């Protein structure tokens, strides 16, 4: 239970102690499993050089089976089966922090908001990795484990199924994580504008009104004519980033599975824009 | 085809309107959450209430709190308080103006909550905020310069008193107010007070000479109640608008 | 809920379950009318012949 | 006097200019001098852009109305108002709303006592806008470099933008943007279900305070930022998003002319190897 | 009464109001008689050939 | 609104209605002014001829 | 609501329900005059023959 | 729970069990009716030939 | 208002009135200048031929 | 405002209405030098010739 | 000189020894920037 | 720091100072040796011939 | 005076530094020499050619 | 003053501060010089030719 001073001036000072438990030391193992397979795949795609790899870390990755391969449970190691195991091992690690969070809200008699909203996030993870892949039955459609890998794959998949943009669901999740950003720099701004009157002390707000929480909600009133309390700006907050994630989840789902190309789904639809042929009389050479 | 219902309608349309439905019960249930505070609505111009849906108002629900007592939401209690400010005709939106004093009176940006007119608690049930004289295992931070025998400047370039004392948060170990001796005791919120470790003061730029004088005072000199607190933060909230000018 | 079955108000409030009722009935009402719109057969609107095949 | 509170705090004062003829409400609103500029601006934009919607030939949607900005030919000038021009007169009246707004919102901490932090994080958003259509099309010089006013073709806008420097994920700041969108999601998330967690501990449990909720977050991560520190970690996520946005844009161009996946040739090839 | 007028200070405010807003129509059908003699601007069955 | 209902302004407060009607009429002013300027025949300052069929 | 229905203003509030109607009847011209100016027959400031097909 | 079960109501609360039944329902209906759409020989309102090898 | 209308300023604030007006004026000097600027025949700093079509 | 008219200053403040019209001076100050720099006549840093045609 | 009455000698120390540090570090990538200039990859002066 | 500055310590503490140089002093060692390893010439562990060009 | 130093204390430290500054000057004066000998690094009026 | 230092103490600092500044300014001249003997920087009527 070491302090930090500079950890407390933007906020406590105070780092520890951590309670893992057991769920906490099995994901911890799991973890560290899967961190050890990418680690160890990287350093061996540099031939084990660490100037090597100091050099081309971004570009490094554990690589995916390829499309020969399919949803074969368990492909050769060199050719995607540390991918396989990797993520094996962090989608387990990952469930059981799920689990330790739940049990951590538990112990301590709150409520489970924060699990249900890692929920969530592990919906859109378990979607770019293993269900979606599953579906299509290909490992392939999955994301690398690399830092410019997986922003490669990003635009791929933006490419291969026609100009992501015209994904609805992508158009939500974008809409939703805007407003993630646009919310939480209201509630933000709004708490250390009313932090000259307790604005800070929330929870004491809550089932105490004061003049913080009053203040608060007239400011938003009279600029956009309706407000919220000092409890539902979090649920607004909520909701919103764990819609963020559900309508990821929920547009990687529908892609290649019920729609194959995203803008000619727009357009079927009237939702892509047609603009004025600049290019006349450009067809295509193999048609 | 594969995802298709029609030659137009298919599965991700479905799923689209499917997921509108959802966020629009969604965005109904929290503005449902909203007015659980400051409904039912009133009228500008006699105060009637108006009526709203039950389908808009939710059902009470019951806080159990921490040190005892049950709140509600919605709670059926209105802020009834006599109001010292006039205005010339009850036009709907026409603001108001005070009779008096607006800083002593609590009016507009002075304006405080009826809270609990009980002192905040920790969890083991020992007082949240309290001087930093009464409690030893609480001391400042030797990287911090110490706000006590600090000179308090108003707003008005007066000097009004020093610092005497800090009022430190026992459950967030945090400074809440500064007990400021006039040159008779007054606490200043800290948000509102700027320090100058070279020069050694505490500049207050919401209140003049005149308000600091008036500033309300807890009961008790190592003890304040939320309603304390609340209204001394509203004073000093009031006088950004009210002081220098 | 049948004909006889009056003492279901006493457990659901009438305002509240006619209004969820009416919302219910209204978005179903156009969900139905928008997937007859969306067939070829059985858009009004369009006018397709009746063997759309 | 609309919610059950508000009646003891609508008194006069706060204004920007210094006078009592604009300082009244209209419903729940605050009416200011900044508040008729706002919307003033705003009807007139948006009947622009209903203008612009009844004038496009090619019977658009509402997802495919699109207001297109001039050509680069036309510079830094003065384009014909259906070449370019009402994008032009829109973008003008956008930004001189979006700083009303935020001087209305000026103007209602000031009658409530409170800071102006709203405003302030309201400013970046503004300068965000301002740094896509006004002050970027100036350092390329050319008006037709901002988005066009359209729900549809804007994206189509971010797209060939982004792909003018082949992979735009390559871009520094645009990482650096992501990465703090994506961590003010996190960071959301994790603040909302705390509070909610702690004022709905469930059934047979009292609320919890202080202590409870940096209790969670140290036995979870290891660290607490505490209530005060929430918040402006959030605004301060927020803002650094929206500051790298802006940084990237204007790197991308203005600055960076080439593929943004050859910008790391300073990693891959400095001068250590 | 509500707004805080008398009756007296309401009518002399509408006298006046009365006379401005007359005024400006008046001025508005000049212009509009100016800009028919500019240009017409209610078509034929043909447009403007 | 006519010319006799001078009790209007103990219901509607003067100052606010003014405003309000100040920039509703500024800004129909501009609109319109704007749909002249954004055709043909009516954009007096680029002066088209008149016939512009 | 009919010349004889005077009763309706201790119901609803004259000066909120004439601000409604005043922004619902402008916000109505102006949707039905820009749909008039959206289509190549109505549309009398383009000036468009009116025999349009 | 059977005919005759008709202390589960001892257990389950009457208004959320039917409201939460009533959502699970109308969802599940939704869902199988959306899903007879999705083939063709049991799109009644595309109208495919039954025979669809 | 009117050359004899002084007590205007009895209900409208100078001020505001005056900062509002000045704002407004200088505005709309701004667009139209602007709006001159963006035509062929009226642009001076551009110097076309008055003779524009 | 006038050489005679010493008491606006008793209406408004001497010192935010000095640093606002700096700030819009200045601001102008700039538009017009930019302007003239955005014409080919008037940008007295390229030199053009002044018959631009 | 009483400059250390006024400024912290230690702070400044540190802030100073930062700061060469950092500059040094610039300016010798600064001249393996260049051929002329890099001793390491041995180029031709000319 | 010299020989004879032995007061150096009254004012900087010899632990942090000590811990502080030696994480400087490695990782500039790292440094110079990532340095050599990542030119040809001076990388001992690939021997490439000294004569590089 | 702002910093607990006593002015003797302070003319040390001056003295001190002052020493170490000129040492360092001198060695990168030194450096510079000495590099500048290696390549010049100041070309002339046709480059390094 | 509102800085709190002594009059007399602000002096020392200013004179100090003025020797450090005017060594500055004339390490900056002899640079520029010197860097005037090396390319001179304000082209004449042909430009760098
Ligand atoms: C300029 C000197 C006087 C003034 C002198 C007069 C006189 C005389 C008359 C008016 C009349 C009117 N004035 Mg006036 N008026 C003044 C300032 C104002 C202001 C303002 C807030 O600045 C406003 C909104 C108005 C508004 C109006 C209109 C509502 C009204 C007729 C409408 C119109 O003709 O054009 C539409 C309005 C506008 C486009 C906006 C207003 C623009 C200008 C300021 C209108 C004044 C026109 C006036 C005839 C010019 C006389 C000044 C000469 C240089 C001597 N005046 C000042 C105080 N005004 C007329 C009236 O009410 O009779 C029926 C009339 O006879
Ligand atoms: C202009 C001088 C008087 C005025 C004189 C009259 C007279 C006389 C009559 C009206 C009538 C009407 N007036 Mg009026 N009216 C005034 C100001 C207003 C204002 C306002 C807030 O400014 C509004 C919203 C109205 C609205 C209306 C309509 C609701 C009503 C019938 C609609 C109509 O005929 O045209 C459709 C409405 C519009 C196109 C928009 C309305 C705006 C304008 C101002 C309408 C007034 C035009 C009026 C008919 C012309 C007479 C004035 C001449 C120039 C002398 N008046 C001022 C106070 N008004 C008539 C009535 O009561 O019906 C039996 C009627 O006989
Ligand atoms: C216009 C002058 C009177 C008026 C005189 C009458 C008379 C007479 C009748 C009505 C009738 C009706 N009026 Mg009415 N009505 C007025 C103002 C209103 C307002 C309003 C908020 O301003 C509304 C919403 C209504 C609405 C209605 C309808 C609900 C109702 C029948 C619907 C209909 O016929 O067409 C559908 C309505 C709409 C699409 C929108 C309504 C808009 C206008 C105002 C409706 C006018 C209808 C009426 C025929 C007007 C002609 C009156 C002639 C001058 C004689 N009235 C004013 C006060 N009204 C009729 C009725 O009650 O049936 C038994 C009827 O016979
Ligand atoms: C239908 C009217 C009665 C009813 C009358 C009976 C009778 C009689 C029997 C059951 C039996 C069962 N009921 Mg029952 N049951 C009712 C409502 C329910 C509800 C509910 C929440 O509404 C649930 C979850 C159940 C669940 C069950 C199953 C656990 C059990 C047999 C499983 C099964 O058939 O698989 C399929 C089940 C599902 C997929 C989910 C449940 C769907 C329906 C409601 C189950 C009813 C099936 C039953 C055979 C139909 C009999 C009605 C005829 C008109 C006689 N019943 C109501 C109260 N139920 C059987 C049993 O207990 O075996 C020893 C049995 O013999
Ligand atoms: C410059 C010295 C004096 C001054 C001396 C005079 C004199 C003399 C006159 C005016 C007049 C006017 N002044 Mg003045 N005026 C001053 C400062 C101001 C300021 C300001 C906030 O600084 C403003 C907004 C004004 C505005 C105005 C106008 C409202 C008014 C007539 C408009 C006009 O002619 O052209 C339009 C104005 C603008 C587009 C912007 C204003 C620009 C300048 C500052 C206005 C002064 C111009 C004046 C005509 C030239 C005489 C001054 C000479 C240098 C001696 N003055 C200062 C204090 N002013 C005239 C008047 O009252 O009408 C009967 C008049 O005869
Ligand atoms: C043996 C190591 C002794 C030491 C003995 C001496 C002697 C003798 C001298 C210095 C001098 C200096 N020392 Mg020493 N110095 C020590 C540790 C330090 C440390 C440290 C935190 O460890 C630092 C930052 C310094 C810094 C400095 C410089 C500021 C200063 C002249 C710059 C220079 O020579 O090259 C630039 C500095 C660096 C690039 C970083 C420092 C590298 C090493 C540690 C400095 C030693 C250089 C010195 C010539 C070694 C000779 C020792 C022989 C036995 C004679 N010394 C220890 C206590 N040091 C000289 C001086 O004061 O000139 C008037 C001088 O004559
Ligand atoms: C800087 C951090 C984040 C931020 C902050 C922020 N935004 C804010 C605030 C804050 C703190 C407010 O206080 C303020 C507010 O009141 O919110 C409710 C606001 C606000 N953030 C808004 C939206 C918004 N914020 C966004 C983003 C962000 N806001 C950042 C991520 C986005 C994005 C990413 O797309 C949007 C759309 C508004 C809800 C509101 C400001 C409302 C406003 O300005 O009102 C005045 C203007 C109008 C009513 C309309 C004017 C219309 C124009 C005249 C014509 C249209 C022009 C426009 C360019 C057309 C666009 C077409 C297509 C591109 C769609
Ligand atoms: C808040 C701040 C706001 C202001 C930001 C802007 C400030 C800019 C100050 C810049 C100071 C520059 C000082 C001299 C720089 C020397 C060059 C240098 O620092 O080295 C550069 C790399 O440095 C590097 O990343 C340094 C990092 C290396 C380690 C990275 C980990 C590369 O050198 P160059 O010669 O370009 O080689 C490239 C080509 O020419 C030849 O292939
Ligand atoms: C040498 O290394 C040392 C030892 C020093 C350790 C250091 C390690 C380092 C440096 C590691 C660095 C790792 C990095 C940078 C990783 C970056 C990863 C990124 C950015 C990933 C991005 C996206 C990845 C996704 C979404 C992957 C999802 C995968 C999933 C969900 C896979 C699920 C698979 C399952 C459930 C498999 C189950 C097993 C079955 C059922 C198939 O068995 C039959
Ligand atoms: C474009 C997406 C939808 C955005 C809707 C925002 C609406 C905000 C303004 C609400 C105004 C409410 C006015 C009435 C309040 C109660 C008055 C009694
Ligand atoms: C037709 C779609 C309707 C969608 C309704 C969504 C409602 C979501 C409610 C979420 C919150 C429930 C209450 C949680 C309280 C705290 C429990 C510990
Ligand atoms: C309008 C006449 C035909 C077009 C002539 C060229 C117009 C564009 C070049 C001049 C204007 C561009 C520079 C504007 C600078 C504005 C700075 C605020
Ligand atoms: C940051 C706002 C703009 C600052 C001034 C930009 C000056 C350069 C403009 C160059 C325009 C002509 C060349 C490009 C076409
Ligand atoms: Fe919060
Ligand atoms: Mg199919």
């Amino acid at each position: 239970s070491t302090l930090s001073y500079w950890l407390g001036k933007i906020g406590d000072a105070q780092i520890g102690p951590i309670y893992l438990g057991a769920t906490g030391i099995a994901s911890l193992i799991f973890g560290f499993v899967a961190i050890e397979i990418i680690g160890l795949n990287m350093l061996a795609s540099v031939d084990w050089n660490p100037v090597e790899f100091l050099r081309q870390f971004p570009w490094l990755a554990l690589e995916p089976p390829g499309p020969e391969h399919g949803l074969r449970a368990m492909p050769p190691l060199n050719e995607g089966g540390w991918w396989v195991m990797a993520g094996f091992f962090l989608t387990a690690s990952i469930l059981l922090w799920w689990v330790r969070t739940w049990q951590r809200a538990k112990d301590l008699g709150m409520g489970t908001h924060i699990a249900w909203a890692f929920a969530s996030a592990i919906f859109f993870y378990l979607v770019l990795g293993f269900i979606r892949p599953v579906m299509l039955g290909s490992w392939s459609e999955a994301p690398p484990f690399g830092i410019f890998p997986h922003l490669d794959w990003t635009a791929a998949f933006s490419i291969r199924y026609g100009n992501l943009y015209y994904n609805p669901f992508h158009m939500l999740s974008i809409a939703f994580l805007y407003g993630s950003a646009l919310i939480f720099a209201m509630h933000g701004a709004t708490i250390l504008s009313v932090s000259r009157l307790g604005g800070d002390r929330e929870v004491e707000q809550i089932t105490d009104r004061g003049t913080a929480a009053e203040r608060a909600a007239l400011f938003w009133r009279w600029t956009m004519g309706f407000n919220a309390t000092m409890e539902s700006i979090h649920r607004w907050g909520w909701w919103c980033a764990v819609f963020v994630t559900l309508t990821a989840g929920l547009g990687i789902l529908l892609s290649g599975t019920v729609v194959d190309n995203w803008y000619l789904w727009a357009v079927k639809h009237g939702v892509a824009p047609t603009y004025p042929d600049v290019f006349p009389g450009v067809t295509d050479p193999a048609a | 085809m594969i995802g298709d219902f029609s030659s137009y309608m298919d599965v991700a349309q479905i799923v689209l309107y499917a997921f509108w439905i959802f966020l629009f019960g969604v965005i109904f249930y929290l503005r449902r959450e909203d007015r659980r505070e400051g409904y039912p609505l009133e009228r500008d111009t006699d105060g009637k209430i108006m009526s709203i849906g039950p389908w808009n108002l939710p059902a009470p629900k019951i806080f159990y709190k921490p040190q005892g007592g049950t709140y509600s939401a919605p709670n059926a209690a209105r802020d009834t308080r006599a109001i010292k400010a006039t205005r010339v005709g009850n036009f709907p939106g026409a603001p108001l103006d005070p009779t008096g004093d607006p800083l002593v009176d609590g009016v507009g940006p002075a304006a405080y909550a009826e809270r609990a007119d009980t002192p905040d608690k920790t969890l083991e049930g020992r007082t949240r905020i309290v001087p930093l004289r009464t409690d030893a295992d609480l001391w400042l931070a030797p990287e911090d310069p110490d706000p006590r025998g600090m000179a308090v400047v108003a707003g008005c370039r007066t000097t009004v008193g020093a610092v005497s004392d800090v009022w430190v948060d026992r459950a967030e170990n945090i400074i809440r107010y500064l007990e400021v001796s006039l040159g008779k005791t007054v606490l200043v919120p800290m948000p509102m007070a700027v320090f100058n470790d070279l020069t050694r003061t505490v500049t207050v730029k919401s209140m003049d000479a005149k308000s600091f004088a008036n500033v309300p005072t807890p009961k008790s000199a190592e003890q304040i109640t939320l309603r304390e607190e609340d209204r001394i933060q509203a004073y000093y909230a009031g006088g950004t608008l009210y002081a220098n000018k | 809920m049948t004909f006889s079955t009056h003492k279901v108000w006493l457990m659901f409030d009438p305002r509240s379950t006619l209004v969820a009722l009416a919302a219910f009935l209204v978005v179903l009402a156009l969900l139905i009318h928008f997937l007859c719109l969306g067939h070829d057969r059985f858009n009004w609107l369009e006018g397709n012949p009746a063997a759309t095949k | 006097a609309m919610l059950s509170f508000e009646r003891k705090y609508r008194v006069r004062g706060g204004s920007l200019i210094g006078g009592d003829l604009f300082d009244f409400w209209v419903g729940p609103f605050y009416v200011g001098f900044f508040g008729v500029t706002t919307l003033f601006f705003t009807f007139v934009g948006v009947a622009l852009i209903a203008y612009g919607w009844v004038m496009d030939p090619s019977d658009p949607t509402v997802w495919q109305l699109s207001i297109a900005p001039p050509d680069l030919s036309y510079g830094l000038g003065f384009a014909p108002l259906m070449e370019g021009g009402l994008w032009q007169i829109i973008t003008i009246c956008a930004v001189g709303a979006f700083v009303s707004w935020a001087l209305r919102e000026v103007e209602i901490c000031r009658k409530l006592g409170i800071g102006f932090h709203v405003p302030f994080a309201f400013s970046f958003a503004i300068a965000a806008y301002v740094a896509l259509t006004v002050v970027r099309p100036m350092l390329l010089g050319a008006w037709g470099h901002g988005f066009p006013y359209g729900i549809m073709s804007h994206l189509d806008w971010v797209s060939n933008v982004g792909y003018q420097f082949l992979h735009f994920h390559y871009n520094p700041g645009h990482m650096l943007g992501i990465t703090f969108f994506f961590t003010t999601a996190l960071a959301l998330a994790m603040h909302g279900g705390l509070i909610l967690s702690a004022a709905n501990p469930g059934k047979g449990e009292k609320v919890k305070g202080p202590e409870h909720e940096n209790t969670f977050f140290r036995d979870t991560v290891g660290y607490s930022i505490g209530t005060l520190g929430i918040h402006r970690l959030g605004l301060i996520l927020a803002l650094s998003a929206v500051f790298w946005s802006i940084v990237c844009m204007l790197i991308s161009g203005p600055v960076w002319t080439k593929g943004w996946p050859e910008w790391w040739n300073w990693w891959y090839e400095l001068p250590i190897w | 009464s509500s707004t805080g007028l008398t009756e007296a200070e309401a009518k002399e405010f509408h006298a006046v109001y009365s006379q401005s807003a007359a005024g400006f129509l008046a001025v508005c059908a000049v212009a509009h008689v100016l800009a028919w003699m500019w240009r017409p601007f209610w078509p034929g069955a043909e447009g403007w050939v």
